[PDB]
């Protein structure tokens, strides 16, 4: 994971039950950006026509 | 008590009873029953106690 | 960076996160005193001591 | 269109009428041209074309030819979906018996032929012959003849002899039968067969024959001669990728049947030996039975795998069958799910919806609105515009969404608040935003939960969403009228911090001109939020006919309370925000607003409360640190002291002075005391602080410690959890349920060592494994309770009855745990509530008791009100609105068309994963009052209990009971009725053992029949040598004395025999066995003297389930089956005998009281029906019979509310009475009277009730009956609809029973209209059904 | 008799174990399928096979009485066989 | 995941299930009970027939929606037609009685 | 929008009956072609029908009388 600077306090209901409030500097610096690779296939078959 | 409630007096009757219990309805036979009992355990092929 | 809710700690008696937060603050404090000595171009003798 | 679904057996003519052709070949399709074969199971000339509007040869390919039969192949040219509807048939070579009507346990074929199943099967599998109308040659009809017997009987009998074998023999038996003549013979026999078993059998069989005659069927239809074939598209042969094919298992079964039928037909033409044809017929029978119902009598049939093949019966029954799964649990269009986030800025009626999820859900609406404004010329153009996501599309979407609710639903829908309607607000992102105040309704948190969203399409659906399901209409819990929209945890913390004073803060002692100045001072930093000041407050009150009169005064309050006053609406007082405002104060405040002002003010107020709480909770900057968990300074000292005490106990035990069992408890108690001491020290060190000051002196105040602030406000957590944080973890358990003696003396601020952690792991996993069981068991109860109560609906306004339950507060020994207000609020009075002075009517009648009336009743201090109950409603097939009460979710009297049964089931069931399977000392002050009390002056003038139902109640000054203590029999009370008492004033005492024997007058006593060594024994005290004659039981005493009954009749000094004082009968008090007669033989005694001294529930969800299932307790208490005088007779007959010879009535009633029992009635005593004889758990069925219906409902509601009250759950009693109403809805008839019912018969109570009421209006008399009590399972089993019953019962049993009876279904329940796909007759669809009934009567 | 004894407990506990059933089972040799037939016959009045020792009653008495009568017949039976191949061999 | 209309199953012509299939949401008994606890009888009817497996009542609904006419002609579910055919393919004769 | 429908329920007297009358009126207004008896403040026909019901301008009898008049003409 990543080392995040964290403060424990309510802050306006945006962490009400278990919600988390994050800064835009965490999103700018790409701290939790991940790379996902997927493969797609195209099969050409011989039909009756 | 087990002996007094024993329905057997000889080995052959015991083997016949075991034969009926395992595969009931088949004609019991001395050789067949002895073979079945001797193969159920005591046979290296059909029973392994590792 | 992130704001967490304190009300989740009392009911869920997992107070290892508070101790982890305190110790992480301590470790990052040690790290910030070296960044300063390495940015004020100070001699090894002083970095070796701290 | 259709108004009923009729079911019956099918004749071969009907089966041929359905079919469009006969299947003759087991072929399916060609293996190269994958086209349908000529006469196979996928033919096209029988089941229809495989392409729309085309033949198979190809000549006719254009619709212009629709409706002609091509002569190159005979394939009618039409739609291919007709292939989904057409049936075929197979002509069987031999008749075959239907497995359902042959192997259903009552075995309709056997029941109709009066023939045991084994004989039928033998004749069926060619094992023996049978005689079919043997005639006049010594033959008996239905006589079994073995093959050799048939051969030898055929000799010397040139007559046909009418013998046959196989299913054709059974068909001949059924066909030759005559039902009317059988009915005539059965009536003639019942004329002169008055024998219990015999006449019972005759009545059963004549009933069955009459039912079959009425049904319109013919018995010979139970034997199959033609076999229907399902349409191909329901058993398809779909091609897959790669050339593979997928097929339904029915094709295999059909191919089996066809192959064996063809082989049999071919083999009949070769004149094969009869062994071969018999074996072929047996195989054909097996194949047909495997088709209809696979593995019902044989073992099974398997395909390529070893799995059994799925048969026709397997496609309807099961938990996956159509009669279940698809028909109420299907997939739906215009829906989607996602993850939920908070969105704290929203209003209660609005939800945040992702723009991308909405561009898909509302696609047709967008196309329509684009084409209507000219943006898109056609629909394909619109489809490309939305696909490109043009700019105008977003504006059109914002227009479409404007006022169009969406239903949001979270996984386990446990009650109806799990689906609610909201107005969307289009947002960015991919997560749904949910208003915080709604979370409690959904039981939802924001750690990964997901919600589903549906969109209503029709105008009616949108209106129902807006008017019935909108979140702002549902702010009260349907289980109890309490608000369900209360602020939860962070709002509570913020509002608690705001309204909270402290000793010395900035701006103390100031005087403000109002709330505005208070807010102006705080935001400018000139005053603290906790600053005791004086503020000029203006408050309005409706102290008139709705006027809102204003009052201005100078209140003493903090700054925060004055600021918070700005959001409170007008009509409320100022004392609501003039406190610390914890968790429950806020709920009380919302309830007050709702009850005083209404619904819209409450919604606005709740939103304002949420906003203010969030703002000021952010402002406080509250946090949690490690120094906030303060450990007591004396913890180690307490632990050392407890360790020393346990060591001393252990070393004493090692010296053998205390047994191990006792020392275990000693150590347990020592550690419990230590844990309590530590917790008290911690909580006292944590909950207070010292602050200095206004002048400079110490002062104590409530602490501002963050953990204590969270716990005290109710925001989150409790003292139990703080105990494990700062105190000691406490005492654990063991897998065996035992308590480990040594506790975990460490807390989490410290660490647990490895051993303590290993101990804790067991508890954790145990809890994790339990929760799941609780969930699975609460679902079972809810399903069963909605099955029983689903079709209960409010169908009337006022039945006009004058009866009801008598509500009084419930008191368990000491204090009152539920006042009268909670039990009587919202109900309708059955009788006038006379003022306690008996002067005039306080509430006339038929008055819904809302809050004002309940306040008036509290003012008059009346504690007994008779209210109308559902269980005692005169309405037929429904309930009236006045007998129900009020809605509890809307706050007003209920409306016609309300599914009160589903609401009751859900309200009882939803709070069930929170239920865990677990002398008198007048405390207060009042005038003791006694009930059912008989007594006589004792030696010191003290009273003596001479009643078995004696009751003592500490009636208070106003006359309202505050305690109720059952008075043990044979005990003396120090005080008396009217004698004021005090604390600890033990009003009376009694032997904790040995039931005493008292007399009535002072006189000598003769031991008549009390012979020593014969009926009694000289057990004179061995040490003190004090006479101790002991009565000997039959076996204990001599055989001669065994018949003799020991008697101690009182005798006067005159030598006469004293007769029971006040009675002609002599004062004999026969003593039973073991009677401790310490009194000397023939000794004079005092009044009511001790003539002798005879020697001495589950909980949780399983308790509730077995309370609704009417289970009889294992040691059922015995009661007085009749009023009269008790006695006895032929004893030792395994069970002692009793009798209650009615004072004047006959039939003294005899009973087999098991001897091991301990009676509570002296052999000579009078009793009343419903009086305890033995003692123990009471049986609900006994209570209903001896005592009325009102006395069994009161028992169940009180017995089932104890489980819930103990756990803190709160649900109204309305919901338990509607379930009870459904339990006792069958009545047993006692006297046929002038009605048309037999005596020993069970009928619907609502049916017998109206049959005799109509009869009574005529010149006849009614039929008496006795009510019956059933559990929620049998009661359900009695549904009069084979479609509703086939849903939740055994489908095979339901459909065979309905078919032979020729039953007909008329859709009028909620479960049968859901399956058929039409409006339910409950809610908005209750008016449709009523007009349908009007037109039908027309 | 033996079957009645087996029923005695079934009802007394409301459930039984495979072993107890198989044992109380009439010595009447059964060709597997027959044992299969009786198990359901007992299941007719309702019972829990449960290879191990242990959820409500919904059985009509009519089913119950019929299952009882057929259960009695099983004991009086001699060579009842519900298997075509076996019947063929005989 | 969101769906408006998509592909349908072969035998039970019901919305397919999943995201790949772009399926719909499962609406089961406990949700039916919730709608019955309200009076929402039209919502239930449209969720059982027009939105799931009323084959010719679901295309008419689409055409009506794209015409600005929010009204449905429900009809009969195809889970009931299949049930009738399966019961009738036994020996039983179950028929809809004329009004 | 219209957060609550308390007043319309008060006028009609039954909640299920309010849902039916409002739907009938809204269908008259959207597809039949009719003019609102109240100003249409950018509201959908559902809300317009509800707030006509709120003011006593529409109920089952009124709808029925008007429809019978139309049938006559
Ligand atoms: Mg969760
Ligand atoms: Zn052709
Ligand atoms: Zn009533």
């Amino acid at each position: 994971g990543q080392n995040m600077r964290v403060a424990f306090m309510p802050w306006n209901g945006y962490n009400f039950e278990d919600s988390i409030l994050v800064s835009e500097r965490v999103v700018q610096e790409d701290r939790f950006t991940t790379i996902h690779i997927q493969e797609l296939a195209c099969v050409s078959r011989d039909t009756k026509l | 008590e087990t002996l007094r409630v024993d329905p057997t007096n000889d080995r052959l009757s015991a083997l016949v009873e075991i034969y009926r219990m395992m595969r009931p309805g088949e004609p019991p036979t001395r050789e067949a029953a002895e073979s079945l009992f001797e193969n159920l355990f005591f046979s290296e092929d059909r029973y392994d106690l590792s | 960076d992130i704001v967490l809710n304190p009300l989740g700690v009392p009911s869920r008696m997992n107070i290892g996160q508070i101790l982890e937060t305190h110790l992480g603050m301590a470790a990052k404090g040690i790290g910030d005193k070296i960044n300063a000595m390495l940015k004020q171009q100070q001699e090894v003798a002083k970095l070796r001591e701290f | 269109e259709f108004d009923a679904i009729k079911i019956a057996l099918a004749s071969p003519d009907m089966i041929r009428s359905w079919s469009f052709g006969e299947v003759k070949k087991p072929e399916t399709i060609n293996y190269r041209t994958f086209k349908p074969e000529r006469d196979g199971l996928f033919c096209a000339r029988i089941f229809g074309p495989v392409k729309d509007y085309e033949c198979l040869c190809g000549k006719y390919k254009r619709l212009k030819h629709r409706g002609v039969i091509c002569e190159k192949c005979g394939v009618e040219v039409t739609q291919t979906k007709v292939r989904r509807e057409r049936m075929g048939h197979i002509e069987l070579a031999s008749p075959t018996a239907h497995i359902w009507f042959l192997k259903s346990l009552p075995s309709r074929i056997g029941l109709l032929l009066d023939m045991p199943l084994r004989d039928i099967e033998r004749v069926l599998y060619f094992e023996s012959y049978v005689v079919i109308e043997g005639g006049m040659t010594n033959l008996e009809r239905q006589q079994i003849l073995t093959e050799e017997q048939y051969l030898d009987a055929l000799e010397e009998f040139g007559d046909e002899f009418d013998a046959k074998m196989g299913a054709e023999a059974i068909q001949a038996l059924l066909k030759s039968m005559d039902l009317e003549q059988e009915c005539e013979q059965l009536r003639e026999e019942l004329n002169e067969t008055n024998s219990e078993t015999k006449r019972k059998k005759l009545t059963k069989r004549i009933k069955l024959l009459e039912a079959f005659v009425q049904s319109g069927n013919k018995p010979e239809w139970m034997i199959l001669t033609v076999l229907p074939v399902l349409p191909p598209d329901l058993r398809p042969l779909v091609p897959l990728d790669g050339g593979r094919f997928a097929t339904s298992d029915l094709n295999d079964l059909y191919r089996r049947v066809i192959n064996r039928n063809n082989r049999l037909k071919r083999l009949l033409d070769l004149a094969a030996p009869d062994i071969i044809v018999r074996n072929e017929k047996r195989m054909l029978q097996e194949a047909v039975d495997a088709l209809l119902d696979n593995g019902r009598r044989g073992r099974a049939i398997t395909g390529s795998n070893k799995r059994p093949l799925k048969s026709l019966a397997d496609m309807i029954k099961g938990k996956q069958g159509r009669f279940r799964q698809n028909l109420l649990g299907k997939r739906v269009d215009y829906s989607g799910r996602s993850v939920i986030t908070v969105g704290p800025y929203l209003r209660l009626h609005q939800c945040g919806l992702p723009k991308k999820m909405a561009l898909e859900l509302f696609k047709p609406f967008i196309y329509g609105k684009l084409e209507l404004r000219g943006l898109a010329t056609t629909i394909k153009a619109a489809k490309k515009m939305v696909e490109r996501e043009e700019a105008v599309v977003w504006d059109i979407l914002d227009e479409v969404i404007r006022e169009h609710p969406v239903l949001l639903n979270r996984a386990p829908t446990l009650h109806r608040l799990g689906i609610q309607a909201f107005e969307p607000v289009l947002i960015e992102g991919k997560a749904i935003q949910l208003h915080p105040l709604v979370c409690a309704a959904y039981n939802a948190d924001f750690d990964g939960d997901q919600m589903a969203v549906h969109v209503p399409l029709t105008l009616e659906a949108q209106l129902e969403a807006r008017a019935l399901m909108m979140s702002t209409n549902n702010i009260l819990s349907p289980a109890n009228g309490e608000p369900i929209i209360v602020p939860s945890q962070d709002v509570v913390l913020g509002l608690y911090y705001m309204t909270r004073d402290c000793v010395n803060a900035k701006g103390e002692g100031m005087v403000l001109t109002g709330p505005k100045e208070a807010e102006r001072l705080y935001r400018s930093g000139l005053a603290s939020l906790h600053a005791r000041v004086k503020v000029r407050i203006t408050e309005y009150e409706k102290d008139a006919n709705g006027e809102l009169v204003a009052k201005t005064s100078l209140k003493d309050t903090t700054v925060g309370r004055a600021i918070l006053w700005m959001i409170v609406p007008k009509g409320l007082p100022y004392s609501i925000v003039n406190q610390a405002l914890g968790k429950k104060a806020i709920s009380k405040m919302l309830n007050t607003c709702y009850r005083i002002l209404g619904l819209k003010p409450t919604v606005i107020f709740a939103d304002q409360i949420m906003y203010t709480g969030f703002a000021y909770a952010a402002r406080s900057g509250a946090s949690v640190g490690i120094d906030d968990m303060v450990i007591p300074e004396k913890k180690h000292e307490i632990i050392s002291e407890a360790e020393a005490e346990v060591a001393e106990i252990q070393e004493q035990f090692q010296s053998g002075l205390v047994t191990a069992g006792e020392r275990y408890n000693k150590v347990i108690d020592i550690w419990a005391a230590a844990n309590d001491r530590v917790s008290k020290a911690m909580m006292d060190n944590l909950q207070t602080e010292t602050v200095i000051n206004r002048d400079g002196q110490e002062e104590k105040q409530v602490s501002f410690n963050s953990i204590y602030m969270m716990a005290d406000s109710g925001a989150r957590g409790s003292a139990a959890q703080i105990r494990q944080l700062a105190g000691m973890r406490g005492l654990m358990a063991k897998p065996d349920g035992s308590i480990i003696e040594t506790p975990i003396t460490a807390n989490f601020r410290e660490g647990l060592n490895v051993l303590q952690y290993f101990i804790s792991t067991h508890g954790a996993r145990k809890g994790l494994a339990d929760t799941a069981l609780k969930t699975a068991n609460s679902g079972y109860l809810t399903r069963r309770l909605v099955d029983v109560a689903q079709d209960l609906v409010v169908t009337e306004d006022d039945c006009g009855t004058h009866e009801g339950i008598m509500m009084t507060p419930v008191i368990e020994g000491g204090d009152v745990k539920e006042p009268l207000r909670d039990r009587v609020l919202g109900r309708v009075t059955a009788e006038d509530v006379l003022k306690p002075g008996t002067a005039d009517i306080l509430v006339p009648r038929n008055t819904l008791l809302h809050e004002q009336w309940c306040d008036l009743l509290e003012e008059n201090s009346v504690d007994a009100v008779k209210v109308r109950s559902v269980v005692s409603c005169d309405t037929d097939f429904g309930v009236c609105a006045h007998c129900y009460g009020r809605d509890l979710a809307r706050g007003h009297i209920i409306n016609k068309g309300e599914a009160i049964g589903v609401i009751a089931a859900q309200s009882i069931g939803e709070p069930g994963t929170q239920l865990t399977m677990r002398s008198i000392q007048v405390k207060n002050k009042g005038s003791i009052k006694l009930s059912n009390v008989k007594s006589v002056v004792n030696s010191s003038g003290k009273l003596v209990i001479t009643s078995r139902n004696t009751e003592l109640k500490l009636i208070d000054e106003f006359g309202r009971t505050k305690e109720s203590y059952k008075v043990p029999y044979g005990a003396v009370l120090a005080k008396g009725d009217g004698e004021q008492v005090a604390g600890g004033e033990t009003v009376a005492n009694w032997d904790p053992h040995t039931m005493p024997v008292i007399t009535e007058v002072s006189g000598f006593v003769r031991f008549t029949d009390m012979i020593d060594g014969q009926t009694i024994t000289r057990q004179t005290d061995e040490l003190t040598g004090l006479s101790s004659l002991v009565v000997l039981d039959s076996a204990e005493r001599t055989a001669g004395g065994k018949d003799l009954r020991p008697a101690l009749k009182i005798v006067d000094a005159q030598g006469n025999d004293v007769l029971i004082p006040g009675t002609d009968m002599p004062a004999q008090y026969f003593l039973p066995g073991k009677a401790i007669v310490q009194l000397e033989d023939g000794v004079q005694i005092s009044s009511g003297d001790t003539l002798a001294r005879i020697p001495q529930i589950t909980g949780g969800l399983p308790r509730v389930a077995d309370l609704f299932e009417a289970r009889r307790p294992k040691e059922p208490a015995i009661l007085a089956e009749i009023s009269g005088i008790v006695s006895f007779g032929k004893e030792t007959k395994g069970k002692r005998r009793l009798v209650i010879t009615p004072v004047d009535g006959s039939d003294p009633y005899e009973e087999m009281i098991p001897k091991w029992r301990q009676l509570n009635v002296f052999e000579g005593e009078r009793v009343e029906r419903g009086d305890v004889i033995s003692d123990g758990p009471e049986a609900p069925h006994d209570i209903l019979r001896l005592r009325g219906v009102h006395a069994v409902t009161r028992y169940i509601v009180n017995e089932v509310q104890d489980v819930y009250r103990l756990q803190g759950v709160k649900i109204n009693d309305k919901h338990i009475e509607v379930i009870v109403r459904q339990m006792l809805r069958k009545a047993t008839i006692v006297n046929a009277g002038s009605s048309d019912f037999l005596e020993g018969e069970q009928v619907e109570y609502s049916r017998v009730k109206i049959a005799n009421r109509e009869l009574e209006a005529n010149g006849k008399v009614g039929a008496t009956y006795s009510r019956d009590l059933l559990g929620i399972t049998k009661a359900s089993l009695a549904t009069e609809s084979f479609i509703s019953a086939a849903s939740f019962q055994e489908t095979t049993r339901v459909l065979t029973e309905a078919a032979v009876a020729g039953k007909r279904d008329e859709l009028r329940g909620l479960k049968e209209n859901v399956i058929v796909g039409r409006l339910i007759p409950a809610g908005t669809g209750y008016a449709y059904h009523q007009d349908r009934m009007r037109r039908r009567a027309a | 008799s033996q079957l009645k004894l087996l029923v005695t407990r079934g009802k007394e506990q409301g459930y039984l174990t495979y072993a107890e059933v198989n044992d109380h089972l009439p010595e009447d040799i059964v060709d597997s399928d027959q044992i299969e037939d009786i198990i359901q016959m007992i299941n007719d009045m309702g019972i829990q096979v449960m290879e191990e020792a242990p959820a409500e009653n919904t059985a009509d008495e009519d089913a119950a009485e019929a299952a009882a009568q057929v259960l009695s017949s099983v004991e009086s039976e001699i060579g009842r066989t519900t298997d075509p191949v076996r019947m063929y061999m005989r | 995941h969101a769906r408006s209309t998509g592909s349908y199953s072969l035998v039970t012509q019901q919305p397919l299930g999943g995201k790949a299939q772009f399926g719909g949401q499962r609406f089961g008994e406990m949700e039916v009970w919730a709608l019955e606890a309200y009076g929402a009888a039209y919502t239930l009817q449209e969720m059982l027939t027009v939105k799931s497996d009323d084959v010719n009542g679901r295309t008419k609904m689409y055409k009506n929606i794209v015409d600005g006419n929010h009204q449905m002609e429900p009809g009969m579910p195809e889970s009931f037609n299949v049930l009738l055919k399966e019961i009738r393919s036994l020996g039983i004769n179950i028929e809809l009685e004329d009004e | 929008a219209r957060v609550t429908v308390q007043d319309a329920v008060e006028k009609i007297g039954n909640r299920f009956d309010l849902v039916l009358v409002a739907a009938r009126r809204a269908r008259q207004m959207q597809v039949g072609g009719k003019d609102p008896l109240v100003p249409e403040e950018n509201d959908k026909t559902t809300v317009i029908a509800l707030r006509e019901i709120e003011e006593g301008l529409i109920n089952n009898q009124i709808l029925d009388v008007r429809e019978r008049q139309e049938q006559q003409e």
